This record gives C-alpha cells, structure tokens and sequence, in this order.
C-alpha cells in the first residue's frame, strides 16, 4: 500500500505512460493498442438510473490486420493476466454455447437453465479468435450482451434474465487474406454498420516492411530468442516496483527506463479498478464541442 | 537385433545421401532434386515440446505445381508404397506420423500436395497469378516446386528410349542399377533412423543460417518493392523454421547428434532452388 502510494504521488502523469509502455515487453510497438488494452484492464463505470435503466460499461475493440503482427499473441497475454478470461474460437462455440440454454432434467420432469460462455465470464473479458469466420447469427446473440449486457431466455414452463456485463476482444483477418492498401476500409473489414457501431474501438494494424522497423523487429525477436532464464545450466532440456535490468531483455539502451514488475502491475490495476471516478463540468463542454467537430468533420475528412 | 549392425554400416557410409536419392524412384527420369526432397521429407525433422505448453512441428511441408505429364502422381505412389505409414487421397486422423498424399488440391502428419495450373498450362510470361491458393495457406508449406514442360528435341528421343527401355527389361531383369537399396530394407532402415535420434543445430550453423535469412528477406522486400506488386508467396519466420527442419532431417540422416554446415548449406540451397525460383 505504501509503494503504491509512493509511485502515485512521485509518477503523477507517467503512470498511463509507464504501464502502457510496460505491458508486453514481448511484444514489439502498438503503443496505442497497449494503451487500449490498459483501458479496458482498468474498465468505465456503471451507472444505474432511478428509473432502473442500464448504461453499460464496458468497451468493445476490434482488432483487424494482416498475418503476423502479434494479434493473438496479445489476446493470450490479455487471458494470461486478466483473472476472469474466457477464449472462444469463432466456430470453436456456436450460439448454443455462447448464450445459456435450457434442459429438460429427466430426473424430477423440471427444465434447469446451464450457463453459457458469455454468461459465466461476468464483470470479466472473452477472447474470440478468427472473428470474421464467426457466423453473422452468432454475431446477432453476442449483439445483445455487447449493447445491453444480458441475456432473456424463455422456453414453455420457464423464462429468465442472465447478467452478461462483460467485455469483448475480437480478432479478425481481412476478406482478401491481406489488408488492401488501395481499397477502401469498408470493403477490407467486410461487415455490418450495426456490428462495427456496437464496437467502440476498431484498431487497423498494418505490416509496414520499413528498413528501420524491420531491423528493429528482427533485433527484438534475437535477443528475446537468445534470452535463457536465470539459474539454469545452459544446453539443459526442459516485489520491487521496477524489474531488474536485463542485458538481453531490456537492452545496454534501455538502461534509463525500468519496468514494473506483474504482481505490483496486478494489484495497482486492481485497486484503480476499485477507484470510482467523478466527471467535471470543465471536460464536459470540450467533449461536446469535439463530438460536434467530429460529426462535422464529413466535410473537413479530405481524402 | 542382426540388422542394426546393417543400418549403422549403412548410415556410416561417406555416400549415403547420393544411394538414398538414388533409390528414390530410379524408373523415373531427372528430377534429383525432387529425389532428394522427397528423401528428407520421409525421413523428416524433429519436434520438440516447450514448458509453456506449445509445440512446434517437426514435419515438412511440399507443393507441386506444373503441367500434366510431368509425372507427378507417380511420385505420390512411390512415397505412399515406401513410406511405413502412408495414405493417398484424390483431394489425416488415421496417419499418424507418416506421409499423406494428396492429388488434385484445386494429427502429426506430413502432406505432400500436387496441383494443376488455373488456366491448364503454364505461361511463363504472365508470372504470378497462375495459382488460386491465397498467400495464407501457401504460407504453410515448407517447399514449393514448379515444373514445366521443357521442350527440347533431344530430350523427348532420350525419354521416349528410357521409357522404352524400362518397358522392354522389366520382364527380363529386376535388379538394382548401382548399389541401389531395396525397398523393403530401405522402409526398415528409415523406420530405424526416425525411431532411433533426432540431432539438434549449432551455434556456428544459426548464425550462418540467421545471416541468411535477413539476405534473404531484404532481397524479397527489394523484389516486391520494384515489382510493385505483391508477392504470392511471402517469406517468414516459417520458412527458417522449414529450413532448420531441413538441416535437422539431413543431420538425422547421418545419424549425428549434432548438424554441421554442410547440412546447412544443402537445406539453404534446396530453398533456394525450389522457393525463390517459384516465388
């Protein structure tokens, strides 16, 4: 509690910068990805209403990109590290298995209701793999826990309502393989309005094959390669705030900057996601006047 | 028990690789390159487990590609009749760690594939887009080969007398041509060497090999970049993985418990030939 308190008040506005930047060391690049998969890690507020309406508070993102760009790798990090992680590969579960269904018990004549994928991942995040290969009607199911985050069941003698509050990543490969640079967004992703506005961030990843980022891919991927663990014999068949230095992980440059270690990194997520924010009235105007420039900007998008 | 002193005098020998090649389809005219891909991919690569969980494949992946006539189902029945385990299909859970052949393609398995040109032919003007597989499923074979009809006067007489030749002596003789192994002994010698050991890389041959590699896609990136137009057939991660496969099933070969370069360099240069020629 008191390191976390000191790494509060010391790093003010670097903490965003910091575990954004420390979240996969593995992975290479995609700051702003990171920062999207820091957001969701910390999550939004859900508020109900006197009136006892819903406002969800979850977030959607959709990551679309060519082969090879480290998508799934970040999806089995995500799993690795959030503590209620679901993956669903896209014909791995159908809507049978993703929404929950009833059974007619033999033993007593009585229909009991069995959870689902979605239903047993509550307040958590499902990881859906090959997303484009998902049917449209398993789509259509997921719609109503991606806009509403419940399920309604009803079959003859029973009918309930299963609280589906839960975030979603979702990967998925253009129609034609690879993305098209010439050809619209539109006709590349391949999908539905409805679908694309029910997400809130749509994320297009693109394998640039520039000479510095290619060498620096290639650098990255040696010495993560050539990295062996500590206190092992070499050839063998098989907590501080910072973690220490490494000469092959981290790197002789990277000696300036540290990064924070899983567990410090796990509870201050946690305790943030404790946190409960307040909106000011000064940020609400600016967000008005830049959803309103935003929407105008149809006629400012140039090309 | 008497025929592992055999297999290891075999596999001791300074020339097994040129006999096992030789004893790949010897009716079948040219093609000692095929003959010798064909022999790697059956005697194949090694797996190897990692403490996360994941595996990696230590089979081999090839693709044919040309004109008919080039006797290419020949070759998938020779590989499916040697090869201990082997099924043959017209286009996987019953073979395990054997040779799956499949024709027309318009579980720890190999697969070996042929195919058709789109328009039936080949046109060699045109370049790429004479093959309809997307680049994703492309990616996945280790090897790809492209043969084509090589019209020459003197070579169809030299065909046509080989083939007339294979037709008149078969009755009369069935020997082998020079030191060539018989299939029932070359089935059991390969079955020994898979079961026996699996060799691993060296340090000097990684380095050369990752040099290599960063040559090598530097040059397709220049390729791709003045062509402007993209390639159907990529180069990854995959493809060093396909040639330390290579070097590795050319170093079980010989039974050595650790490659050399000169696996290496033979696995870079099949590459090379059959990839970069075909890309």
């Amino acid at each position: 509690i008191a390191k976390i308190k000191k790494f509060s008040k010391t790093r003010s506005k670097d903490i965003f910068d910091q575990l954004a930047k420390s979240l996969a060391p593995s992975i290479h690049g995609h700051d702003y990805v990171k920062k999207a998969i820091l957001c969701l890690l910390l999550g939004g507020v859900e508020r109900d209403l006197e009136n006892g309406s819903h406002i969800r508070g979850d977030i959607n993102i959709l990551l679309i990109g060519d082969p090879s760009v480290a998508k799934s790798q970040l999806l089995r990090y995500v799993l690795c590290t959030a503590p209620r992680a679901i993956p669903t590969t896209g014909r791995g579960s159908s809507g049978v298995g993703l929404t929950a269904a009833v059974t007619t018990d033999q033993e007593t004549g009585e229909r009991r209701l069995e959870a689902g994928a979605m239903v047993l991942a509550d307040r958590g995040v499902v990881c859906i793999d090959e997303f484009d290969k998902m049917s449209d009607m398993d789509r259509t199911a997921i719609h109503e826990v991606m806009e509403q985050g419940r399920v309604t069941i009803a079959k003859a003698g029973i009918h309930a309502r299963l609280n589906a509050r839960c975030s979603v990543l979702a990967a998925a490969n253009p129609v034609y393989g690879r993305y098209d640079q010439y050809k619209t967004p539109m006709e590349n992703i391949g999908l539905q309005d409805s679908l694309l506005s029910r997400f809130d961030l749509l994320f297009i990843m693109l394998d640039q094959m520039d000479p510095e980022q290619d060498r620096e891919i290639s650098d990255h991927v040696l010495r993560m390669h050539r990295y062996r663990a500590p206190g092992e014999q070499d050839g063998d068949a098989m907590t501080q705030i910072y973690e220490k230095h490494d000469n092959l992980l981290h790197g002789t440059k990277k000696k300036k900057e540290k990064m924070v270690s899983a567990a410090f990194m796990k509870k201050y997520i946690h305790v943030a996601k404790i946190i409960k924010p307040v909106l000011t009235q000064e940020s609400a105007t600016y967000i008005a006047e830049e959803y309103s420039r935003l929407r105008s900007q149809d006629s400012m998008s140039s090309d | 028990p008497q025929e592992e002193e055999e297999f290891r005098r075999l596999a001791a020998l300074p020339n097994v690789y040129e006999v096992i090649s030789k004893s790949i389809a010897p009716s079948i005219f040219g093609g000692t390159d095929m003959k010798k891909a064909i022999a790697c991919l059956l005697f194949g690569g090694s797996r190897k487990r990692l403490p996360d969980g994941l595996t990696r494949r230590g089979d081999i992946n090839l693709l044919m590609l040309g004109d008919p006539g080039t006797a290419k189902s020949q070759l998938l029945k020779f590989v499916e009749k040697c090869s201990p385990i082997g099924v043959y299909t017209s286009g996987m859970v019953l073979a395990d760690g054997g040779v799956v052949c499949i024709d027309e393609f318009d579980s720890r398995c190999s697969v070996l594939a042929a195919a058709n040109s789109v328009f039936g032919r080949w046109d060699e003007t045109k370049g790429e887009d004479n093959i309809d597989f997307m680049p994703t499923i492309l990616s996945r074979f280790d090897m790809i080969f492209i043969v084509k009809d090589e019209h020459n006067e003197e070579r169809d007489v030299m065909l046509a007398k080989h083939v007339i030749t294979l037709h008149v002596s078969a009755l009369t003789q069935t020997q082998a041509v020079e030191g060539e192994i018989d299939l029932a002994k070359l089935k059991k010698f390969i079955a020994y060497c898979r079961v026996k050991c699996g060799p691993r890389l060296s340090a000097e041959a990684a380095e050369k090999l990752k040099n290599r590699y960063i040559i090598m896609r530097s040059g397709a990136r220049q390729h791709e970049r003045d062509s402007d137009r993209r390639s159907s057939i990529p180069i990854t991660v995959r493809q060093l993985e396909a040639i330390v496969r290579i070097a590795e099933a050319l170093s079980k070969m010989k039974l050595q418990p650790f490659a050399t370069e000169a696996d290496v360099e033979e696995a870079l240069r099949l590459f090379q030939v059959s990839t970069l020629d075909a890309a």
